[PDB]
């Protein structure tokens, strides 16, 4: 068959939303506290994540149907998915060659080791990089990548969600677009869809592990004082 | 309260 | 006459405390979010103030008698004086020639204008620079400068103070040392002391004005999100 | 609570 106008318009909105919230040159990274190789990398990565959350929020407000949700559900969705949306969008900077996120010269190239200096362990980093590698290999089209982020963000299976019925529906309409798109516009993408949903499950586990490690980092004021207000608000338990 | 998230979500 | 051993030991402790919490090269400033010429300078100045508070705290813990106070009174004293201790120690970087705080190349030289881009008005900056100029002209000895900071920090006239009797006494012993020192070690310093106390009063007004302007900056999340946890904690009203 | 000030004051 072939996509519908509404389906195609949703794709247009998401692709443009992402273009408007993701710089492939990473020129803003110089405004971040410099990276440094106890948790010497925490200041830079905190600023990177904080900047990124702001971007995820901008992209979110442009997901069709999201802004109609109550402010409470928007926040519930952002708070629980932010970390996953970030791991997803970061894949654009990940490189299978050097197994790192390359965003600049020697300074903005992030290795597993560097994240270790932000207070995280292999318990998290191993699966993360493993996830980044698997996702990169799916050679997603920008359209499928942007849909995967909108779909992940509209997971009604998040703590604190209220109108989990309307959220459920919205995620479904997006899932429909992604499925149609793959079938119609992506040759050899017969299994793709199923693989992409599997990626959402890996994100849940990564999310869980990150939350544990973040909690510890969070309870130590000497470390929490290195984070930013926004990061503290989005990853905090005060709901 | 989520003062920041609220403001950013406009 | 001549200073006593105890009096001289207090001077030794304060001078060394200050040396251990104030770098005249300002090499740490590169770890701060870069300055930028809506409130483009706020990120850098927030980091500068946050870094400075940490330093004021280090110096404070070394003021003789301060650490014996209850944690509650230590916090009450820090929270209400921090801003003043900062304006005082900043005089070391202020220059009458260019009417600015010079801490680095073109980047770390702060003019009234730059502070304007941090959300502050002439209502504050005018008296500040005026204060910086007057204080610089007193050509204080490092010993008198360090005493003036310890004395300002131990002002029992601060909201939230409890044991305002012991604090009162401590400030008095320091005032005694400063007075003796000026008389004994500072030629032509007959009026000095009186002038230094007058400076403490100017600081109260500067403190008040800064508090007003900070409150406004503080209530706007788009701006408060640019501050740091420590700055938010020390200048916040949650006591 | 002053979590940070407390910790820094040791
Ligand atoms: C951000 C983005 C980028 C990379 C993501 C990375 C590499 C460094 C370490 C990160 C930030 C992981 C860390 C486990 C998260 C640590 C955060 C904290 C210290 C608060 O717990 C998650 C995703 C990783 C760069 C660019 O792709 C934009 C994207 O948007
Ligand atoms: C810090 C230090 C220095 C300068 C102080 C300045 C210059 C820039 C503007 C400041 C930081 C004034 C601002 C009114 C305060 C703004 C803070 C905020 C935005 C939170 O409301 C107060 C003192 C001024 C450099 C060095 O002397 C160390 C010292 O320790």
């Amino acid at each position: 068959h072939m996509l519908s106008d509404e389906q195609m318009q949703i794709i247009n909105s998401l692709v443009e939303a992402h273009h408007k919230t993701y710089d492939d040159s990473y020129s803003d990274f110089v405004r971040f506290r410099p990276p440094v190789r106890r948790l010497s990398m925490l200041p830079h990565l905190a600023d990177l994540v904080s900047y990124s959350i702001q971007k995820v929020i901008g992209f979110a407000k442009m997901i069709p149907g999201f802004r109609d949700l109550t402010a409470e559900d928007q926040i519930a969705l952002l708070k629980s998915s932010a970390i996953e949306i970030i791991m997803l969008r970061s894949n654009q900077s990940f490189s299978l060659e050097d197994m790192s996120w390359s965003c600049g010269g020697p300074d903005f190239k992030y290795c597993i080791n560097d994240v270790t200096k932000a207070g995280h362990t292999l318990e998290l980093l191993e699966p993360l990089v493993k996830f980044q590698v698997g996702l990169k290999k799916l050679k997603l089209h920008e359209e499928e990548h942007v849909l995967l982020m909108a779909i992940c963000l509209l997971s009604p299976d998040r703590p604190g969600v209220q109108d989990h019925v309307r959220i459920e529906a919205l995620q479904d309409r997006l899932c429909d677009v992604l499925q149609a798109y793959i079938r119609i516009q992506h040759p050899g993408g017969r299994l793709l869809y199923a693989k992409m949903i599997q990626k959402l499950a890996d994100l849940r586990s990564l999310n869980e592990e990150h939350s544990k490690q973040y909690r510890s980092l969070s309870f130590q004021p000497e470390h929490s004082m290195q984070l930013t207000p926004l990061v503290l608000e989005v990853f905090g338990s005060e709901v | 309260r989520h003062k920041i998230l609220h403001r950013l979500l406009q």
